[PDB]
């Protein structure tokens, strides 16, 4: 094996396994998803003792099963329900990358409201819910709404985190450090406007958010890692096993 | 965070 070495020891054998994905999406103002799609990759960080043949399931059928557009392994992965078969490196590695399109749990709905008032404001209502077990919390959530050229000053009005008008940047960008699944929360902003060529209209780009949820969107699941190494002494149930899930937001525009 | 693996 030229990934891993022959006499490998530990005392403590232990392994964690990373699921990380972006979550990638496109909404209309009418609510229908344009375009979305999860991106992934299993990070394995594994201490075991010798050359162990491990065994890597997860919710694949294609309750809890989810399908996979499609995938790609680390050279340690014997390809041929039908699961993952590997004699992992030692330390961290790429297990696999994929993709998926189907049954993508959104983490965030944004739901954007705009008034214009004459020519001199613009009234902006921006709600986000959060779409995820209550038990769990998003973090570093950022709601990014652009503003007009033409836009002289920002009021903002928000109950919940911190947002902050960025006339450089073009936008309103509110900020919050963590949210419970299945919440709501809204953000007022009232755009005062400078006078502007009357026939440009403008074209109002979308309004994107940042977050990092703790499960994955896509819903795959980590069901088992079987450790097996038949000349020493350590079963599978020695090893002490984690999984953590890091869920990203990609590109997450929705269309106002 | 991590959690136990079942």
């Amino acid at each position: 094996i030229g990934w891993r070495r022959e006499g490998i020891k530990y005392r403590r054998n232990e392994l964690f396994l990373d699921v990380l994905e972006s979550v990638n999406l496109l909404m209309s103002p009418q609510g229908q998803v344009l375009s979305a799609h999860v991106s992934g990759r299993v990070v394995m960080k594994s201490y075991l003792s010798g050359m162990p043949e491990c065994k890597f399931g997860m919710n694949d059928k294609i309750k809890q099963s989810i399908a996979i557009d499609d995938c790609t392994f680390h050279q340690c992965v014997r390809l041929s329900e039908r699961s993952i078969s590997f004699i992992p490196p030692d330390g961290e590695f790429e297990l696999m990358r994929y993709r998926t399109t189907k049954d993508i749990i959104l983490p965030f709905r944004v739901i954007p409201l705009v008034r214009e008032v004459g020519r001199t404001k613009l009234e902006v209502k921006v709600v986000i819910k959060s779409n995820f077990k209550p038990s769990l919390l998003a973090q570093k959530i950022e709601v990014r709404i652009p503003t007009p050229l033409n836009t002289s000053g920002v009021q903002v009005i928000c109950m919940k985190g911190k947002a902050k008008y960025k006339a450089s940047e073009n936008a309103i960008v509110w900020k919050i450090k963590r949210m419970a699944g299945m919440k709501e929360s809204q953000i007022s902003a009232e755009i005062e406007l400078l006078p502007t060529n009357d026939k440009k209209k403008w074209a109002r780009p979308p309004i994107s958010m940042n977050f990092e949820v703790p499960f994955a969107p896509s819903g795959l699941k980590v069901r088992y890692l079987k450790v097996f190494e038949p000349k020493l002494n350590y079963s599978d149930h020695d090893v002490i096993k984690w999984v953590r899930y890091i869920g990203r937001s990609g590109i997450y525009e929705t269309r106002c | 965070d991590y959690q136990r693996l079942n």
